[PDB]
């Protein structure tokens, strides 16, 4: 599939496969969108590490 | 302002950024103050026979 | 009154002072009523009824004995960009890479990380000062003195003139766009010994675009930057096989033969 984004009239697309991981996703987002779209994982400070 | 509610220390080499931080509660410890008020630190409960 | 508190902070540090005679995991005693402790220093707020069974794991039962709980352990509560964050202690060391947060009180704060490059002014000042003193010494070494007492003491030695001219060149040197000349950032390259460092221009042009400046001055080690050429030139001069040693060795052997 293709994660198609639209920021300030600028389109950005990211392909996703079966092996998708949140880290892989964030990296693909921050790379396809060359810094325009910020992607980052935060280790929520709760009991189940609800990232 | 005058009194920083929290202090952020940053080492060298870290990239530039800005942090919107809000604090709502401080970390605490559990406190227990005995209500049994003895007028002598050398109070001995002799009826506690055995161990 | 006996005060009992946890050494650590955070709700997980909860303590239960249990009168069980090793009822917990040594051997099940089913909470024996040891008179003194059970009557003065039991510390489960309101437990005489066996609400918390002394299981094997998290064995924290106790007695209703005496007091009302005074202060409850808490986990610090943060909000980073709308993200609710909680930790055990007031000290947050994992906020980010190379950053440490210390907590004092609640409220809202807006921090901003900026690059601190104030030392560049001191750097340029020290460099210009050292160069001024060195070139003054060199001129005084080969200055023509109408008193004739030291008129051209080391005159005829091309070392001094080569050094002065070469450093002046490397300083006046530049690359094509990238600084066109040192005077681009306020380094007013004046005559020998009259160099001046216009802090205003340097600070302004660096604050306007620190990235281009950092790039051109990190090229120093391709297009090797400005001060790299000096590091090479002065190295060839002061090197053990450099010209300075040539003149020195010639003069040193001269006295032997003499």
């Amino acid at each position: 599939t293709d994660l198609t984004f639209f920021s300030n009239g600028k389109e950005y697309t990211v392909t996703v496969d079966k092996n998708t991981t949140y880290r892989d996703l964030a990296d693909k987002i921050n790379e396809a969108s060359g810094g325009e779209i910020v992607a980052k994982i935060v280790n929520t400070g709760e009991k189940g590490t609800p990232y | 302002s005058d009194n920083p509610p929290a202090s952020l220390t940053v080492n060298s080499g870290v990239a530039l950024q800005s942090m919107n931080i809000n604090v709502t509660q401080l970390a605490q410890k559990d406190v227990y103050q005995s209500k049994g008020l003895a007028n002598d630190s050398g109070f001995v409960n002799a009826n506690l026979t055995g161990t | 009154r006996l005060t009992l508190t946890s050494k650590e902070t955070g709700e997980d540090s909860a303590i239960s002072f249990y009168a069980g005679k090793k009822d917990a995991q040594g051997q099940y005693q089913s909470d024996p009523e040891a008179e003194n402790i059970f009557s003065n220093l039991g510390w489960e707020l309101d437990k005489t009824t066996q609400t918390i069974d002394p299981a094997k794991d998290k064995k924290g039962y106790g007695i209703k004995d005496a007091s009302l709980h005074i202060q409850t352990a808490q986990n610090a509560e943060f909000t980073l960009d709308g993200i609710k964050m909680f930790r055990s202690s007031n000290t947050v060391t994992d906020l980010g890479v190379g950053m440490t947060l210390t907590l004092n009180k609640t409220g809202e704060i807006n921090f901003d990380v900026q690059q601190d490059f104030e030392g560049v002014t001191k750097a340029m000042q020290d460099l210009v000062d050292a160069y001024n003193d060195l070139v003054t010494n060199l001129n005084a070494a080969t200055d023509y003195n109408s008193e004739t007492g030291t008129k051209g003491t080391l005159q005829g030695i091309s070392e001094v003139n080569s050094i002065r001219s070469s450093i002046l060149a490397d300083l006046f040197d530049s690359q094509v766009v990238v600084m066109l000349s040192m005077q681009d950032f306020g380094l007013s390259l004046n005559d020998a010994g009259t160099l001046s460092f216009d802090s205003s221009k340097f600070e302004q042009k660096v604050k306007e675009d620190p990235d281009s400046t950092e790039s051109f001055f990190s090229n120093i080690t391709e297009g090797k930057g400005i001060f790299s050429k000096l590091k090479a030139t002065l190295q060839e001069m002061t090197g053990k096989d450099g010209s300075i040693t040539k003149y020195d060795e010639s003069l040193t052997n001269d006295i032997k033969s003499l």
